[PDB]
């Protein structure tokens, strides 16, 4: 989640 | 006391836009984007081309994978920045 | 322009009290609390009283499971809205 | 997530 950006698929 | 109006802000955000079909408590790729070009237009980040935003949505479709509502944006604002903005707010 | 404020509205809540042994980027059971009757003091909701809380940020507790940071809280606020402010924002 | 107030152990 941290680097993760936790987003999902768009950012990865 | 931001708590208090940080929390509706995200609501009328949302209030004010999403509610035009009818059914409303749902923001369609039109209904987000155009009001992310909206009220962030110069401050975006969770938001950078048109296409990425679809995607962006997209990346939260918790409902019917169709639109997102106030509950998908709540976790866009929060997931996009819990994330990020977590350590990555001084960048 | 309120997801400007609102975003970092929240931040300053966390990175204002969240700082004090040296570490920061985290809040124990008193930086939480107290923050939360010193900010929420009228509106509270997803704060009842002082045990409920304590279980509160402990449902909330991801980082290691000893106190909440900015990520923790951002969930929280976002968790308990987007959940109930859903569609028990009416009510 | 709508009733169930997504906290967790907490509300239930």
């Amino acid at each position: 989640t941290r680097t993760k950006i936790d987003w999902n698929k768009i950012l990865s | 006391s931001e708590l208090e109006k940080a929390m509706v802000a995200l609501i009328d955000v949302f209030h004010q836009y999403s509610g035009r079909e009818g059914d409303k408590h749902k923001l369609k790729k039109s209904e987000l984007k155009e009001l992310i070009n909206n009220e962030l237009s110069h401050f975006l980040e969770e938001i950078k081309e048109q296409e990425v935003v679809d995607k962006v949505m997209e990346t939260l479709d918790n409902d019917g994978d169709g639109e997102c509502d106030f509950q998908e944006f709540m976790a866009f604002v929060a997931m996009v920045t819990t994330a990020c903005h977590e350590f990555f707010e001084h960048e």
